[PDB]
């Protein structure tokens, strides 16, 4: 909303003004990389035990 | 494997329907990466190239066939990697040529006749997926038309494929768009046939190679050499350094003009002939 | 000199002041001498010019 | 000059979940971020630290679609942040009265758990300000440059 | 996600997020304080155009080849190998910078 | 002053790579583009050259007699501009900037 | 006073501007040293000679 | 462009107040749906 | 798996000194030419002593000519008792990302196909010699294809000088020089015959139309700056118009139903445009990094996707 201040003429009279608006989100992400090693696959699975 | 292409927000009602219209159409993405922006796909990212420029840039970039198109992101499955992972992806014809079963399919820049997103202010030029026997003919016709426009014929404007008439004419933009190919094809021949003309009379050395040469040139090449030298003449010419710059140039145009397939079409429980406008079940892995 | 750029930009001031802090460099500081920027990476730079 | 960093901006909406504040309870009005170099020069001479350990909320917030707000996501195709309230107060209002200043829905949340934390508090003019340089906590022996 | 290279199995991890500026007007300000090392040396390096292409040459191959050589030769910048058609022009690489 | 506090020198002779390029005698993009909208005909006194008239003597009298009104129509461009001070010359007083 | 520094003399052309000497310089006429070089095998000599 | 007008029934019950007050129209481009009204208007209802 | 990974096993012998066994683990992704596609080979079937003919060690030109008789394989993993490799000619991996290593002094880019060359460069002919077995391994040099099409053109043209300088390149401003070396006559005549059979086959009756268009080109090159930058300062057609005034034949035999220009280009592409593949070998590999960068530097490993 916006306030007013009255005035004398001959200024044309001013009326209350209401501002409406909406905003829109913007989308993002993050990234990281975990990589294992080959043999580490064997051991965890148990294949090399 | 599948990559995502994020649509930036602020899409109108027809432009969001415009990405819905191009369901299974080809997209080149620069690097295989999980997140990727839609500016990288667009025609603005190619800087603007002519049809010699786009054939270079379709050899550096990585083609992906668009699968399901979500309102927030475009999902793309690349051909070199995830198509060895995912077996069959649908792909939509845009060509005027019906794809038969088991055709090696290449993609060609749209020389014949292009979705522009007005809210985003970028254009998306897609290639035209037509098979490799036509792809080697249509480019070879359009280069050969460009030479007869450098002084046409009653023929050469008409192709027949699968019983159907093709029309390359449907033009003055096309002949100037494809012009930097023509200036390379004319250069790569006329520099070639003069080095042959400057080295066979230079050596003609007889071990058996000249016996292989002149017998194969017996009224075939030496008469072609003499009829060229009749329309010619017979300091030290910089000959041996002109070989290098030609072989580096001649071997380069063979890779632009190769137009190698990516796609093979193994249809199953469907028509053997995929029409124009329809989708074709598409694989690249044996 | 390029005209198509100056004609392109909009005339809001509220906006430009935001952008010419965060705008994008034409050159690169990673090259050997100085180059048009490769397509890969982006250097936020403030051009008062 | 520092007084002109801080007075040129317009405070935003008041969410009374945050409540970053002193060990006195005076709430913190803002944040500075500098390099490690500038931070000293300001602390040696130009500024004074009015407090050392700050009180900080712990938990995030959570918006889950459980409840009638879910059905509308599926059936209606839209969602409203808390519809279990807006949906309510569009009933009572339909009956009782009119009051311009109302009880803001955001207000009625209970406070998060606040703990003790160490960060420099500085008073530039009238407001207390977290004065902070992250390049040790973060960006230490990670190769990412400091934005 | 999950991916594999050379037997190594990559795990890539993403979280989506979103931002809104819930202030009306300017909620933040950047201010330049000091200056570090100016990165670009302030030098005198002239620019050749003989790197360039798209300028119709002068009609006599005796003069064009005369100039090009008589300028591009021994130049901090101008092309080492004469401009390939579709490659990238390359600028000589210096033994070392200061 | 250079970066490192050297006195550095820049001169004409480094202008070569730019000027010496043949492209400065590239024009047509100009003349082809300035003639878009049709332009008038001034007193073509410097813009025209004739074939030599037959008589040695009577030639100039022919000249004067045929060109009288031609030199009375407007004023010769290249002479009028003789009195333009530089500062006067740049102002949009002389339409001949373009 | 103390042990005497042993001067030496490198003959140079008369033209070379003194301004090469009004800030610390290398006598040899060209900057030597590995510090300046790049990463390549032939650099250190390429700078030298 | 798709600038859907904001939802008055929801905004009838706000989550939290704004704080600073400024002429808003001075800088529009931050927003999407932006509307001025003089003292009242018919579409609000 | 058998279609995806078909992993040849070079067996390592019994007695290897730890100076030489640790030399193999420094050679993780390099290129090994398997003579066949057996699942069990030996190092004596891989090394440079396997590569020799009877008493005749091949020069750097002829050493290309027996790469293409074998099967290029990237080593994937070097166990202490054997060395595991993936042959490229079958199929790389399941998901298909193998690693080379740049032994070249040249960086790569994404999408660049990788042609491999014998060790031509100066200060680079680097053979791991296993002194505890007497086995030298000439690991080849991987390069981008605009280099290997140029180097093979330098090595072919230098031998044809010897039947009666050239040895300096530039790549991204890096002056690199290749080793000037002696070249054997048996290797050059295989290269020399491979040109002239392929060039003369690339001439057809349509080419006499195109030779009329030579003085059109020097008429065109003095106007466009692109053709003026296309031809060269050192071409042949700039001299072969001022000595050559050709004329086209007016009528042709059945010259209405045949296409003269169309038959020349296809006969050109299938014999002369193919020719850079004929002298060298084919780039069966290109580089597709996922997330790192656009450029794989020298010495760093590079992810790899098969190339059609």
């Amino acid at each position: 909303h916006q306030p007013l201040i009255a005035r004398d003429g001959p200024h044309p009279v001013e009326q209350p003004v209401h501002n409406y608006m909406t905003k829109v989100i913007d989308r993002r992400a993050l990234n990281a990389a975990f990589s294992l090693a080959t043999e580490a696959i064997a051991l965890l699975t148990g294949e090399a035990l | 494997f599948e990559a995502d292409i994020a649509i930036p927000s602020g899409i109108s009602r027809p432009d969001a329907a415009a990405l819905q219209r191009c369901e299974g159409r080809v997209v080149f993405l620069p690097t295989i990466r999980r997140q990727l922006a839609l500016a990288d796909v667009a025609h603005e990212s190619f800087v603007s190239p002519d049809t010699l420029g786009l054939l270079l840039a379709y050899r550096r970039r990585f083609p992906a066939v668009i699968t399901r198109v979500l309102p927030t992101r475009i999902v793309a499955c690349p051909v070199d990697l995830g198509l060895t992972h995912a077996g069959t992806v649908n792909l939509r014809n845009t060509s005027p040529v019906d794809l038969c079963n088991g055709d090696p399919v290449s993609l060609v820049p749209p020389v014949f006749e292009d979705v522009r997103l007005e809210s985003l202010d970028l254009t998306l030029r897609f290639p035209v997926p037509l098979p490799t026997p036509l792809a080697r003919e249509i480019v070879a016709r359009l280069v050969a038309r460009g030479i007869r426009d450098l002084n046409e014929l009653p023929d050469l404007n008409v192709l027949y494929y699968n019983g159907a008439r093709l029309s390359l004419v449907a033009l003055a933009s096309v002949n100037t768009e494809l012009r930097s190919l023509v200036l390379n094809m004319v250069y790569s021949i006329t520099e070639g046939t003069t080095l042959i003309l400057t080295l066979i009379p230079r050596l003609l050395a007889l071990g058996y190679v000249n016996a292989l040469l002149q017998m194969q040139s017996v009224t075939r090449e030496a008469a072609q050499l003499i009829h060229p030298e009749a329309p010619m003449l017979m300091r030290r010419l910089p000959l041996y350094e002109a070989l290098v710059a030609w072989l580096a140039h001649a071997g380069q145009l063979g890779d632009i003009l190769a137009l190698a397939p990516a796609v093979r079409v193994c249809t199953f429980d469907g028509a053997a002939v995929v029409q124009s406008g329809d989708m074709a079940p598409v694989i690249r892995y044996p | 000199f390029t005209a198509a750029d100056i004609t392109a930009k909009h005339r809001c001031l509220e906006r430009l002041i935001v952008e010419t802090g965060s705008a994008v460099s034409t050159a690169t500081a990673a090259s050997d001498v100085q180059f048009k920027r490769p397509p890969g990476c982006r250097e936020l730079v403030e051009d008062p010019c | 000059w520092l007084v002109d960093l801080t007075t040129a901006t317009q405070p935003s909406v008041a969410v009374p979940r945050l409540t970053h504040a002193d060990t006195r309870g005076r709430p913190v009005d803002g944040v500075l971020v500098t390099t490690a170099a500038i931070k000293q020069r300001l602390l040696q001479s130009f500024l004074k630290v009015e407090d050392t350990e700050a009180d900080v909320p712990v938990t995030y917030g959570e918006m889950v679609l459980n409840g009638a707000n879910l059905v509308t996501a599926l059936v209606m195709g839209k969602a409203v942040r808390s519809l279990d309230d807006v949906g309510r107060h569009l009933l009572e209002m339909q009956e009782e009265q009119l009051e311009a200043n109302r009880e803001t829905l955001d207000e009625l949340e209970s406070a998060p758990q606040t703990t003790r934390v160490r960060a420099d508090l500085v008073a530039i003019g009238d407001r207390l300000v977290f004065l902070e340089a992250l390049e040790k906590r973060i960006y230490a022996a990670t190769n990412v440059p400091y934005p | 996600a999950r991916h594999e290279t050379g037997g190594g199995v990559n795990f890539t991890l993403t979280q989506p997020r979103g931002n809104v500026d819930l202030g009306v007007g300017y909620t933040a300000v950047a201010a330049t304080a000091t200056v570090r090392n100016p990165v670009t040396d302030m030098g005198n390096l002239p620019q050749n155009f003989y790197l360039g292409r798209g300028a119709p040459p002068l009609l006599d191959n005796a003069a064009a080849v005369y100039l090009r050589n008589a300028v591009v030769a021994g130049n901090r910048l101008g092309p080492a190998q004469p401009l390939p058609v579709f490659g990238c022009a390359q600028v000589p690489r210096r033994a070392g910078m200061d | 002053w250079g970066k490192d506090h050297q006195v550095l020198r820049l001169s004409m002779e480094n202008a070569v790579g730019t000027v010496c390029h043949p492209s400065l005698m590239n024009i047509d993009a100009a003349v082809g583009g300035v003639n878009h909208d049709p332009v008038e005909a001034a007193n073509p006194y410097g813009a025209y050259v004739a074939a030599p008239a037959g008589p040695g003597a009577d030639m100039q009298q022919r000249f004067l007699n045929a060109w009288r009104q031609r030199l009375a129509h407007g004023r010769v461009r290249w002479v009028a501009e003789c009195q333009m001070t530089a500062e006067q010359f740049m102002q949009p007083d002389n339409a001949n900037l373009a | 006073h103390g042990q005497d520094a042993v001067c030496e003399f490198i003959a140079t052309p008369v033209a070379t501007d003194i301004n090469y000497f009004r800030r610390p310089c290398n006598p040899r006429g060209r900057a030597a040293g590995g510090v300046y070089a790049g990463d390549k095998e032939g650099d250190v000599i390429a700078l030298m000679y | 462009r798709d600038p859907p007008g904001y939802r008055y029934a929801a905004a009838m019950v706000p989550t939290g107040s704004i704080l600073s007050t400024i002429e808003v129209a001075s800088h529009r481009r931050l927003f999407d749906f932006f509307a001025r009204v003089r003292s009242d208007e018919n579409s609000l209802y």
